[PDB]
This record gives C-alpha cells, structure tokens and sequence, in this order.
C-alpha cells in the first residue's frame, strides 16, 4: 500500500491537513493508510476515517443520481436514442462508488469490527458496515439485491442492539444510528411506516433523557433530534 | 427537500 | 492514452454528462482525450476544454493556498515544531497542481494553437496558455519563477495584440483575457497600477460599444464588465 | 474578498 512507508501519526496529521484543505480522497487515503498500521483507532480517529470516506462516497452517489436520472429520461417513450454513452458513464460512476465501499467495509471487516470491543467503538463500526451496503444498495439491481439490504439490516441491528442496552438515549452516535437506521427503512426496505415509529420512538427517548445533559452535551444531542424531526415532517 | 442521514460529527 | 478508444463524440457527449454530475476531473480526462484526436475543437468544445481544467486546478489552488497559509503559520516565531508534514503535503497538492498545469499547456502546445487561425480561437488558447502560466506562477518560488512569469505574460500580450485588432471591445473572450491579464498584472508582476489602469481602459472602450450589442449580446458583456469593475473597487 | 478573474462561459 502507497501508504506503507508514513508514519502512523503523520498519517492522522495529514488526514487533518486533507480535511481543512477539503481534499476528502486524500483525507481517505490517509486514514485507510493509518487503518491499515493495525492498531485501533481513537474516537477522534474513526471520526476522521468516517469523514473522509462519506465525503468521498457524498459526492460519488450525487453524480449517479444526476446520471441516472438522465438515463431514466432516455429510456422514456418518444426519447430520442443517443447510443451507450449514458449507461456506460453511470456505469463508470457507479463501479467507482463500489469500489470505494467495498474498500471501507474491508477496512472494517480486517479488523476494525472484531479489535472493537467498547460499546462506542463497535457500535461506531456496525453503523459504518450498515451505512456502506446501504450505499451499495441505492445502486443495486441484480440478483444480489436483496443479500446487499439484509447485510445492512443485519449490520444496522447488530448495532441497535448493542447501543440500546449500552448507551443512553440521547448518545450522538446512538442517534445518529437510528436516524440513519429509519432512512434504510424508508427508502430502501420499502417500510416506511418502520422508518417513521423508529424516528418518533428515537426522538421521545432522547428527549427524556435531555435534563441529564451538559450543555454541550444538550447541544449535540438536540442537533440529531432536529434531524429525526425534520425528517418526520417530510415523511408525515 | 432530501431527507437527513445522520451528519458526521467532524 | 486511455481515451484512445473511445469515439470523439462519445468523449464530447459524456465531458457534457460529467458537467453536469459535476466530475470535472472525469470531464477533463474526456475533453483531454477529444483534444487527442487531432481535430480542431469548436467553440462549444473550447468552453467544455476550459471549464473542466479551470475547476480542476481551481480545487488544487485552494486547497494549496489553505496549506500555505498553514504552513506559513508553523514558520512563525513561537510555533511548535510539527515536523515536516506540512510542506510534505503541501508540495505533494502543489505537484498534483503543477502536473495539471503542464498537461493543459502540452495541449495547448501539441497542437491546439498552431492550428488555430481564427481570431476567437486563437487569441482563447493565448488566454489559457497565460492562465495556466499565472498558476505554475503562483506557487512558483526557484530559479524559474522570472521565466515562468515572462511566459504568461508573452502568452498574454500575443493574445492582447491580436484581440485589439480582431474583435470588438465588448467581445466576452477579450473582455475576460483583459480580466485576467489585470490580475496577472496586480498579483503576480508587481504592476498595480498596470493593472488598474488596464482594468479601467477595457471598461471604458467596452461601454462606448454596447450600444451596438443585441440584448443577449449584453448580457454577456456587462456581466464581464461587472468584475472589471468589482476589481478596481477592491484595488482603489 | 477575493479579486475576480475571469467566469467560465458554461
Ligand atoms: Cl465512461
Ligand atoms: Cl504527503
Ligand atoms: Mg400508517
Ligand atoms: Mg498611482
């Protein structure tokens, strides 16, 4: 690997450096380079691999959107043909974007997930694992379909399990988690109603929990339920 | 408006 | 070259599909590969040639211009020592920059420009040989930056010359090499006051011309006219 | 802020 010969902490210095300057691929990178030391990574040091790579993936699943819409246009009646150049370019795009999840979730699978035995570590993990196949799953259509949406209901639960019996409710990345758990009900397991109680249900037991808060803790965890409301109102 | 997944903490 | 294979139709369809997914190194990589075939570009595939690099170096530059300003920073007195991995990285983009730089220009050089006889098109490539120039200038520090300086600036006069004889003052190419020949002149030769009064001449003579100009003619003019003017706001 | 130079076309 490129990244072999860096020092570890040079590594972390450079993803920081990377993520100030934006340049989210090399902030990837960096932090598959320092992954791949094999130690396990701090709290701030899985935030910086998470960063990296969803910047990296954001801006991947932005540009097949756009292209597959077009090709959706063109395969309308009354289109006019313009031969393979769409498909082949959304094609083109969607292998990248599968390359760089398939290279996360092997990040995780060797080893992140089985050195990570704290309750925020593991849980910060599953919810990678559940986050990276449902990406692959935004752009499936063939025979493996469903196994990509059962890996991440899998990944995700593994992960609801955990964080329920072992964080409080208003924990960010428990938050975090049933939000993102409740988008994967709604738009790719085709249960919305799943996707709305886990909203609502999340978002009481968190407001509850509130008055046990700091007030910087008060400020990060109102943020995420911000996010579960707003999606309730789109979804209600 | 496209829904919110969860933002990073970064 | 990995473009070779593919239809140059093909190339210029999908640079205007990257346009639009916002993958402007995929639609430099395309327009790069057009350029190769050997034919001349037109003046649509001239703007797709300069869009796509003009927002692949612009990424570059700022992200550089972020890690010099840190870098800058660690040199002052007081700083802690943080070893060398901020001029690492910075000349790792800085390189990454230059690279795209002499790709820009070798087209230019093989054979954009010695085949352009028409004025819009030649006096667009003279603009960009300038502009790719004034950024290996920006980030230029050795024995080469006089000569690198010299080099935009001879690019930018030969394009001057034959845009004072050959187009209108209000013409939008000659407008933004006007534009950006000032920039030149203010921040990289040390000519302020070349470059104000170039900025102030190429608004008048543009102005005196409008009236000639149908209403999208205008438009595009004025809208050109306007950063001259924003500019000599900010410089007097 | 930054001066201008110039606008893409496109
Ligand atoms: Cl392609
Ligand atoms: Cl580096
Ligand atoms: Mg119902
Ligand atoms: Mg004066």
């Amino acid at each position: 690997g490129a990244m072999g010969s860096m020092e570890r902490a040079s590594l972390i210095q450079k993803a920081k450096l990377a993520e100030q300057a934006e340049r989210y691929e090399d902030m990837a990178a960096f932090m598959k380079g320092a992954v791949e030391k094999g130690e396990e990574l701090s709290c701030e040091e899985r935030n910086l691999l998470s960063v990296a790579y969803k910047n990296v993936v954001g801006g991947q699943r932005a540009a097949w959107r756009v292209l597959s819409s077009i090709e959706q246009k063109s395969n309308e009646e009354g289109s006019e043909e313009k031969g393979p150049e769409v498909r082949e370019y959304r094609e083109k795009v969607e292998t990248e974007l599968q390359g760089v999840c398939d290279t996360v979730l092997g990040l995780l699978d060797s080893h992140l997930i089985k050195e990570a035995g704290d309750a925020e570590s593991r849980v910060f993990y599953l919810k990678m694992k559940g986050d990276y196949y449902r990406y692959l799953a935004e752009v499936a259509t063939g025979d493996d379909k469903k196994r990509i949406i059962d890996s991440a209901r899998s990944a995700y639960q593994e992960a609801m399990d955990i964080s329920k019996k072992e964080m409080p409710p208003t924990n960010p990345i428990r938050l975090g988690l049933a939000l993102n758990f409740s988008v994967f009900h709604y738009e790719i397991a085709n249960s919305p109603e799943e996707a709305i109680s886990l909203a609502k249900t999340t978002f009481d037991e968190a407001m509850a929990d509130l008055h046990t808060l700091s007030e910087d803790s008060y400020k990060d965890s109102t943020l995420i339920m911000q996010l579960l409301r707003d999606n309730l109102t789109l979804w209600t | 408006k496209r829904r919110w997944s969860a933002p990073e903490s970064r």
